[PDB]
Formats: C-alpha cells, structure tokens, sequence
C-alpha cells in the first residue's frame, strides 16, 4: 500500500525504454525495447482468450528503480503477468504467444516465415521453466544473455513464495503507465515481505531480514552470501546464527550429493560474477558454513568445506 | 480418464540404490531415494540420453528435463540443465504416463525383492518383503526347501527340485501330510512377521525418528 513518486517513475521510463540486444546462436541479433515486448505479448494473450490481470516489473529491475544505486546488479529484468492457467494447452499456447510476438523483428522477417517455432527457439530462448504442481503453477521464458542481461517473462497463475530476502521482494505494478500510453500517473509498488515500509527501509539501508525461513529453497544460502559480499548486514543477532544454521540445514537437504553441490556452486559463480570477486564470495561461504554448523553434522560439512576450499584454490590458480 | 486409476504413485522409501539398463530406458533408484528414468538413443554407435524423468520417493513430484543431440550416457544420471518442468502426480500430462510407468513397475519389482523383516526360526529363515500391502513372504528352510508366498501364487520348491504352485486353499489343504506342516510353519512365521510389522510401524509413527525398518531377528543355528 505505497505509491511511487517522480523520483522512481523517471527510472521506470528509463528501464522500460532501455534498448536490449538479444544475441543469436547463425541467427542475427535482435534489438528490442521492454515496453514493446510487454505490449506485443499482452496483445497476443488477449487475442487468445486469456485474462491478463496484472502486469508487473520484478527482480533487480524493481530493486534498482526504487533506489538509484543500492548495489545489487541490474542483472534480472523480470516481468510477471498474473494469468489464468488451468489446462496444459494454456502453457503450450503461451509459448506460441511469446514466439509469435518474437517473430516481428526483422525486415526479411516474414520473408522467413518458413522457420519453425522450435527452430526460432534455438537462438532466442535461453532458460525455459514450467511448473504445474499442486501448489505452484507458472511458466518462465528467459532470453539470451550475451552483451546485455537476461530478460525473463514469467506468467504466473499461483505461486506460493516469490521473494528471496527483504531487499528483493519489490514489484512495480505496471497497469498504470501501461494504460498511460510531471507527466506521470499513480504507479503502485508492493513488497512480497508484507508491510512495505519496513522492507523499503531494509533496501535503502542495506539490511537483511525475512520472517519466512521455513519456505526457502535450499539455495537461499547462496544469495545470503551474495548479499554479504556486496555489504549487507542483518538486523537481530538474536536470530542470525539460528538463521544461518537453518539455511545450511536446508542446503544439505536440497543438495545431498557432492557433485550437485559442486554443480550449483560452479553454475552460480559463472552466472552471477562478471568482473576474481569469486574468491571473496567463496571466503564468505567458507566462513558462513564453518561457523554456522551443528557439531553433530561432522563430515556432511567437512566434504562441503573441502569442496569450497578446492573451488577457491582453483579460482586463485586462474 | 485419469492417471491415478492406472497406477498408484511409486513408493521408493527404504530402498537400496540400484541401476538397471533396459533396451529403451535406464532406470535408477538414486541414492537419495529419488527414482530416475532416462531415455536413450543409439546414434553414431554411441548412446545418448534424450530426456530424463526424476521422481520423488512419494511418487508425487515429476521433474522432466531435456538437454540441448543431447547427453552422453553417464553411469549416474545427468544433472538437470535449464529446460526443466515440474509436475505433480495427477497433473502429469498423458505424454509421460508410460515413462513414469517404467519407473513405477521397476520400484514395485524392487519392493518385492527387498527384505523388511528377516526372522530366523528353528527350522527356516523368513523374509517379509517391502511391497506392502499384500507383502511377498519368502521362507528359506535350512532343510533346502523353499516356500514363496505371493498375493495368490504360492510356489513350493521341495528338496528334490519339484516345484508346484498353490492357488486356492482347495489346493492347499490337499497337500500330503509332509508339506502340510511346512505350510503350517511358514503360515505361523508370516503371522509373526506381519504382527511385528504392524507393531513396530506404529511405534515408528509415534517416535518419528531414524527408520525402524529393515529389521533382522535371530541367528542361523
């Protein structure tokens, strides 16, 4: 229940007009605008008979719009359309909506309408996720990441928890400026952490807090330490060591094998780190998982510490 | 219709990890108790993994992912990549039911050859199997005899080598005075093991700790 002001609404136009290049793998690069994507996707979803309730900006984009330089990395530009998805044809058609909206981006484009959508997939879609369980129900389509970042389109029918920590629980409801086209209207923003004021304080003062530890995926420890590396700090020592021990517990739970731990660490380091910082991050990991360890969990953590130390030796060796 | 009216969700608990390579698939019971079906294509004299289904021990979580020609066939299932898809049991579309069925029949087989309660009598070694309800029950007599009780098929392997199959109690009571007391022995042993299963499972439900199965009771004299 909070309203943005000219302060952030300027960066809203700045972000939704930023020219994004999506590089191909044969195929030419595409040069697109965020508002163009959102509008051409909303149009083709409305011509398929699917209700587009909310259109929202999410991720690091909404975190950097609300505050200029909080130091998080403009890496994820997320778009959420709250969209009804009862049948499997719904997902199978949202894919087609995305790709048909994607065709219209070349002069010899329709001159190549003899390109299958599965062929169109090869160069222009990177990450592709589809969940449809008892609770969760949504689909994600990411775009290529070469010169720029990854542009994600996430159509949700029902997701349970959709925030990492307090700092990245911020969504900008775009229905306002989307109806639009001091020349600005009421642009509501909202926190997935609840009472918006406290979470926005957490962001601007660079803090860490979450009253929902039960429900984190195993890899929440990784973003905990991503925050510690870029200089965020907790709020209550009453719960910080208890919280680290919970996070480490669920890490060992959701990644039991040595090689799954190693896979996720390697694929996290290579995804989030551009330009040797990897070493500082690995040392923050070593300290967190070394201090915050129950004495019973002996060799469970011993293999993981040896693994992180090996990653660090490899990093400093290259 | 529905999938649940075809095959019940698989029960991978307590199962020692195994890997079987059939012609079309490779099924594994991963060490974490997750079942894992991986499809194969022979191509350029190599074997490549084309898609992977990975199934929680409660049979209710299906993670299906495809590589970007694909994976070379590893001894241990290839780690998931970007293109994944999680479904629940009764949300799993018809495209996959046969592939999930390979895994389900595999686990229903493994539950039939995996001991849950081993019990040594004065005359035999009893093994109640894991596949409850209607658990298989092997009785390996020290005498060399073997009595295999299934859901409706009871094979009796005598000392000589003769092996018949009992169906209904009409064929059970008709047995000669020798093997009839073998049947009585094995029946009392099965009652014993079944009662112990019930008792120890209820105590396990109370305590809710490290598993109480399998169990081994006695020593071969």
């Amino acid at each position: 229940f909070s309203v943005l002001n000219w302060d952030q609404v300027s960066r809203l136009h700045e972000v939704l007009t930023e020219v994004v290049p999506i590089h191909g793998r044969n195929f030419p690069t595409l040069e697109i605008t965020l508002k163009d994507i959102v509008q051409t996707v909303r149009s083709r979803l409305e011509e398929a008979g699917i209700k587009v309730h909310d259109v929202r900006l999410n991720g690091s984009a909404a975190g950097h719009v609300l505050v200029k330089d909080n130091g998080l990395g403009c890496k994820d530009l997320d778009l959420i359309f709250h969209v009804a998805l009862p049948t499997e044809a719904e997902f199978q058609l949202v894919r087609d909506v995305v790709l048909c909206s994607l065709l219209n981006f070349l002069p010899e484009g329709v001159n190549k309408l003899k390109i299958s959508p599965v062929t169109l997939k090869e160069a222009y879609v990177q990450k592709l996720v589809k969940v449809c369980t008892d609770t969760d129900r949504w689909s994600l389509i990411s775009l290529s990441n070469k010169n720029g970042k990854n542009v994600q389109l996430k159509f949700v029918d029902s997701i349970r928890r959709q925030f990492e920590f307090s700092v990245d629980s911020f969504q900008i409801i775009l229905d306002s400026l989307l109806d639009f086209y001091h020349d600005h209207p009421t642009v509501i923003g909202e926190s997935m952490y609840g009472d918006f004021e406290e979470a926005f304080d957490h962001l601007q003062n660079r803090l860490i807090a979450t009253k929902n530890p039960e429900e984190i995926r195993g890899g929440g420890l990784l973003k905990y330490s991503n925050l510690l590396v870029r200089d965020f700090r907790p709020t209550d020592q009453e719960e910080i060591k208890t919280l680290e021990r919970y996070m480490c517990s669920r890490f060992f739970i959701d990644f039991p094998d040595i090689l799954e731990q190693q896979r996720k660490l390697e694929t996290y380091l290579q995804n989030h780190f551009a330009e040797r910082s990897k070493y500082d991050y690995l040392m923050i990991l070593r300290r967190v998982v070394n201090e915050s360890t129950v004495c019973l969990m002996g060799h469970e953590r011993r293999q993981t510490l040896n693994l992180i130390s090996l990653l660090a030796l490899r990093v400093l060796a290259e | 219709r529905t999938l649940r009216s075809i095959t019940s969700p698989l029960v991978a608990h307590r199962l020692k990890p195994i890997r079987q390579k059939t012609k079309k698939a490779v099924v594994s019971i991963l060490d974490s108790e997750e079942v894992c079906v991986e499809l194969v294509k022979e191509y350029a004299s190599q074997e490549y993994v084309k898609e992977v289904l990975q199934i929680s021990s409660d049979g209710n979580t299906i993670t299906i992912y495809y590589p970007n020609r694909g994976f070379p066939l590893a001894d241990r299932p290839p780690s998931p990549t970007d293109n994944i898809s999680r479904y629940s049991f009764d949300n799993l579309p018809e495209k996959y039911w046969r592939k999930y069925q390979y895994a389900s029949r595999f686990v229903q087989l493994v539950r039939s050859k995996s001991p849950k309660i081993t019990y040594f009598t004065r005359y035999a070694k009893c093994i109640l199997m894991e596949n409850s309800p209607g658990a298989d029950f092997e009785v390996w007599f020290y005498d060399g005899v073997k009595i295999h009780k299934t859901e409706d098929f009871i094979q009796v392997i005598e000392k000589t080598g003769k092996s018949y199959t009992l169906k209904s109690e009409s064929e059970v009571n008709s047995l000669k005075e020798e093997i009839k007391m073998y049947m009585d022995h094995a029946n009392e042993g099965h009652r014993i093991c079944l009662a112990l299963e019930s008792i120890i499972s209820e105590e396990e439900r109370k305590t809710r700790s490290a598993p109480f199965f399998p169990i081994i009771i006695g020593r071969k004299p």
